Protein backbone atom coordinates (compact mmCIF):
# COMPACT_ATOMS: atom_id res chain seq x y z
CA UNK A 1 0.00 0.00 0.00
CA UNK A 2 1.47 3.87 -0.45
CA UNK A 3 1.19 6.65 0.95
CA UNK A 4 -1.46 9.42 1.09
CA UNK A 5 -0.46 12.75 -1.09
CA UNK A 6 -0.16 14.84 2.29
CA UNK A 7 1.27 12.00 4.45
CA UNK A 8 3.96 10.97 1.48
CA UNK A 9 6.82 8.34 1.98
CA UNK A 10 10.50 9.27 1.62
CA UNK A 11 12.96 7.05 1.75
CA UNK A 12 16.81 7.00 1.22
CA UNK A 13 17.96 4.26 -0.95
CA UNK A 14 22.25 3.52 -0.17
CA UNK A 15 25.35 1.62 -0.05
CA UNK A 16 23.54 -0.77 -3.32
CA UNK A 17 23.57 -0.64 -6.67
CA UNK A 18 20.42 1.09 -8.29
CA UNK A 19 19.68 -0.69 -12.06
CA UNK A 20 17.39 0.92 -14.19
CA UNK A 21 17.24 -1.37 -16.92
CA UNK A 22 15.89 -4.64 -14.81
CA UNK A 23 13.06 -2.06 -13.47
CA UNK A 24 12.10 -1.62 -17.18
CA UNK A 25 11.71 -5.31 -18.29
CA UNK A 26 9.56 -5.71 -14.88
CA UNK A 27 7.60 -2.47 -15.08
CA UNK A 28 4.04 -2.00 -16.29
CA UNK A 29 4.90 1.37 -14.96
CA UNK A 30 4.64 2.74 -18.27
CA UNK A 31 6.11 6.34 -18.12
CA UNK A 32 9.11 8.45 -17.33
CA UNK A 33 10.24 12.44 -17.01
CA UNK A 34 13.67 14.05 -15.79
CA UNK A 35 14.93 17.29 -15.08
CA UNK A 36 18.72 17.29 -14.90
CA UNK A 37 19.78 14.16 -16.31
CA UNK A 38 19.28 11.72 -19.85
CA UNK A 39 17.46 8.86 -19.24
CA UNK A 40 19.96 7.34 -21.50
CA UNK A 41 22.46 8.23 -18.85
CA UNK A 42 20.75 7.06 -15.85
CA UNK A 43 22.64 3.57 -15.82
CA UNK A 44 25.74 4.68 -16.48
CA UNK A 45 26.46 7.73 -13.40
CA UNK A 46 27.03 7.72 -9.66
CA UNK A 47 24.99 9.51 -7.19
CA UNK A 48 26.02 11.08 -3.78
CA UNK A 49 22.88 10.15 -1.98
CA UNK B 1 28.08 15.13 -20.75
CA UNK B 2 28.19 12.33 -18.20
CA UNK B 3 24.57 14.32 -17.54
CA UNK B 4 22.73 14.75 -20.56
CA UNK B 5 22.11 13.85 -24.43
CA UNK B 6 23.24 15.19 -27.62
CA UNK B 7 19.93 16.44 -29.20
CA UNK B 8 19.36 18.31 -25.64
CA UNK B 9 23.09 18.89 -23.99
CA UNK B 10 24.29 20.77 -27.40
CA UNK B 11 22.58 23.95 -26.52
CA UNK B 12 24.29 23.56 -23.02
CA UNK B 13 27.24 23.72 -24.45
CA UNK B 14 26.39 26.12 -26.90
CA UNK B 15 26.49 28.62 -24.34
CA UNK B 16 29.43 27.94 -23.01
CA UNK B 17 31.28 27.66 -26.41
CA UNK B 18 29.36 31.88 -26.60
CA UNK B 19 30.24 33.01 -23.22
CA UNK B 20 33.96 31.59 -23.71
CA UNK B 21 34.60 32.87 -27.34
CA UNK B 22 33.51 36.29 -26.51
CA UNK B 23 35.90 36.35 -23.37
CA UNK B 24 39.08 35.77 -25.91
CA UNK B 25 38.01 38.51 -28.03
CA UNK B 26 37.87 40.58 -25.25
CA UNK B 27 41.30 39.86 -24.18
CA UNK B 28 42.01 39.94 -28.06
CA UNK B 29 40.66 43.31 -28.03
CA UNK B 30 42.08 44.84 -24.84
CA UNK B 31 45.49 43.22 -25.97
CA UNK B 32 45.46 44.90 -29.34
CA UNK B 33 44.57 48.20 -27.65
CA UNK B 34 47.22 47.82 -25.09
CA UNK B 35 49.82 46.72 -27.82
CA UNK B 36 49.07 50.29 -29.36
CA UNK B 37 49.71 51.98 -26.19
CA UNK B 38 53.29 49.99 -25.97
CA UNK B 39 53.96 51.22 -29.59
CA UNK B 40 53.25 54.67 -29.19
CA UNK B 41 55.75 54.51 -26.33
CA UNK B 42 58.39 52.09 -28.34
CA UNK B 43 58.10 54.84 -31.23
CA UNK B 44 58.91 57.26 -28.38
CA UNK B 45 61.68 55.78 -27.21
CA UNK B 46 63.43 55.03 -30.80
CA UNK B 47 63.01 58.95 -30.72
CA UNK B 48 64.80 59.77 -27.31
CA UNK B 49 67.39 57.01 -28.55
Amino acid sequence: RFASVYAWNRKRISNCVADYSVLYNLAPFFTFKCYGVSPTKLNDLCFTN
Amino acid sequence: FSRLDKVEAEVQIDRLITGRLQSLQTYVTQQLIRAAEIRASANLAATKM
